[PDB]
């Protein structure tokens, strides 16, 4: 995901996991990291300049 | 992003110089000595509905018009790749931050007079390699090159796809409820104004739409009878606030999409538009999209003044040639108001009024420009008015043809 823009969530950054699944995803292998392994990284974080 | 434009300079009218002077040039509504993003600084604070002008600036086009003859002058690098001079002015630096008096130090050629002279990006290989901070220059020279083009009012393009308004669209539109027309071109300037853009981008078919709509409802094909996806623009009577035009949603009918494909270019053909804002603005706002997107396809020659014959980039004559449509505005208002009563939103005796108060209002800009034009004769040195005739107030032009396409357009 490197090279995307993100948001903050200053408030409580604990969302900050919540916000972006997928991104900085490990590769063991389970149920959710499974699913998570076929997310599109053009998809993450604001779409225009 | 769009990496190459292509444009054209103005004609002189007989006269043997670009017509400007220092003045014009030291009182741009904008930062000091730059005419880039600078077409909307006169009115960016604003109180009351009244249209700007002032001595030297008489009419609400003047501005503008003076801006593309300032730039006919120092465009040299996109046709000779070199910056020059003219009369001692040059800019600051390759990058065109602004213009200023030429240092003694390295001082440029002097520029050549000339007119007309065609334009290519290509020609200037700093531009592409500064694109992130050069970019304002592609809209503004599109901008001149679209009023270049024609002696009698600016040209812009309109299209309508088969296909109906994508949802990605919607959301961005209803962002954009009861703001008037002059102020949404004002932001549609601003946008492809500061950074570059992708032709393919939701904020751009945001705004091809915009310019459809706004037609369609000029016409009074568009109304909050029959909708294009709930939008239209509400008018207010031509007695007074006859420019404040607003975009409204509404839950009623919408019109079917078209059958297939529609696409022209447009130009108003009477003086009329130089004392007019929602022309001015209706015409930026178009332009505004084929500036980041670049020209669909060239235009048609038939209907174009003498020099704008055979232009490399612009216009042609073949197989893939869109026509261009004009219009004169009082024709076009008879046409409204006969599409309303035929929709059964006014009486036949309202038509009539609306006829008689709208043809007295065109009466004055016509009375205004006419009286303006001697006072300030082209032969003078600058033009902060385009020439023009008295029969010039009295042509029809293709108006029957324009509300035709826009039946055609949305039905």
């Amino acid at each position: 995901t490197s090279g995307r823009m993100i948001r903050a969530f200053e408030g409580r950054p604990e969302l900050l996991a919540l916000a972006y699944p997928g991104r900085a995803v490990l590769p063991t292998q389970t149920k959710n990291a499974q699913f998570l392994s076929t997310a599109i990284a053009d998809r993450i974080g604001r779409l225009d300049r | 992003a769009q990496r190459q434009f292509f444009g054209l300079t103005y004609n002189f009218y007989g006269q043997p110089a670009p017509l400007f002077d220092l003045n014009d040039l030291q009182e741009l509504a904008g930062c000091y000595a730059r005419p880039w993003t600078s077409r909307f600084s006169h009115l960016a604070i604003s109180t009351g509905s009244l249209p700007v002008w002032s001595a030297r600036y008489p009419s609400v086009a003047s501005r503008n018009i003076i801006v593309n003859t300032l730039l006919g002058a120092h465009l040299n690098p996109f046709a000779g790749g070199q910056v020059t001079s003219h009369q001692g002015i040059t800019w600051r630096d390759p990058v065109l931050s602004s213009l200023a008096p030429v240092p003694a130090i390295q001082p440029p050629p002097v520029w050549a007079v000339a007119e007309n002279v065609p334009l290519d990006s290509n020609n200037y290989p700093t531009y592409v390699l500064n694109l992130s901070s050069m970019w304002p220059i592609n809209q503004d020279v599109h901008i001149m090159t679209m009023w270049a083009l024609s002696d009698q009012g600016p040209i812009y393009h309109l299209e309508v796809p088969v296909d109906p308004m994508p949802a990605a669209t919607t959301a961005a539109l209803m962002a954009y409820i009861g703001v008037p027309i002059a102020h949404l071109a004002q932001t549609a300037y601003r946008f492809a104004g500061q950074l570059p853009q992708s032709p393919d981008s939701t904020m751009v078919s945001t705004i091809r739409w915009l310019s459809a709509i706004w037609f369609g409802s000029l016409t009074g094909r568009l109304n909050r009878s029959r909708t294009c996806n709930g939008f239209y623009f509400e008018f207010a009577k031509p007695a007074l606030n006859p420019d404040q035009a607003v975009l409204k949603w509404n839950d009623g009918a919408r019109a079917a999409p078209p059958a297939a494909a529609q696409s022209s270019y447009m130009r108003c053909i009477s003086p009329h538009w130089q004392h007019q804002i929602v022309e001015v603005a209706g015409a930026l706002m178009s332009q505004s999209v084929t500036a980041v997107t670049g020209l669909p396809a060239l235009i048609d020659e038939a209907t174009l003044p003498a020099w704008s014959q055979g232009v490399a980039n612009l216009t042609g004559n073949g197989q893939g040639v869109v026509p261009c449509l004009d219009y004169n505005p009082v024709p076009m208002a008879a046409a409204r108001h006969l599409q309303w009563r035929q929709d059964g939103l006014i009486t036949a005796a309202q038509e009539a009024q609306l006829n008689n108060d709208y043809t007295a209002y065109a009466l004055t800009i016509e009375r205004h420009l006419t009286a303006m034009l001697v006072a300030n004769p082209i032969a003078a040195g600058r033009m902060p008015i385009q020439p023009f005739n008295a029969a010039d107030f009295g042509q029809a032009g293709q108006t029957a043809a324009a509300v035709a396409l826009a039946q055609a357009m949305f039905v």
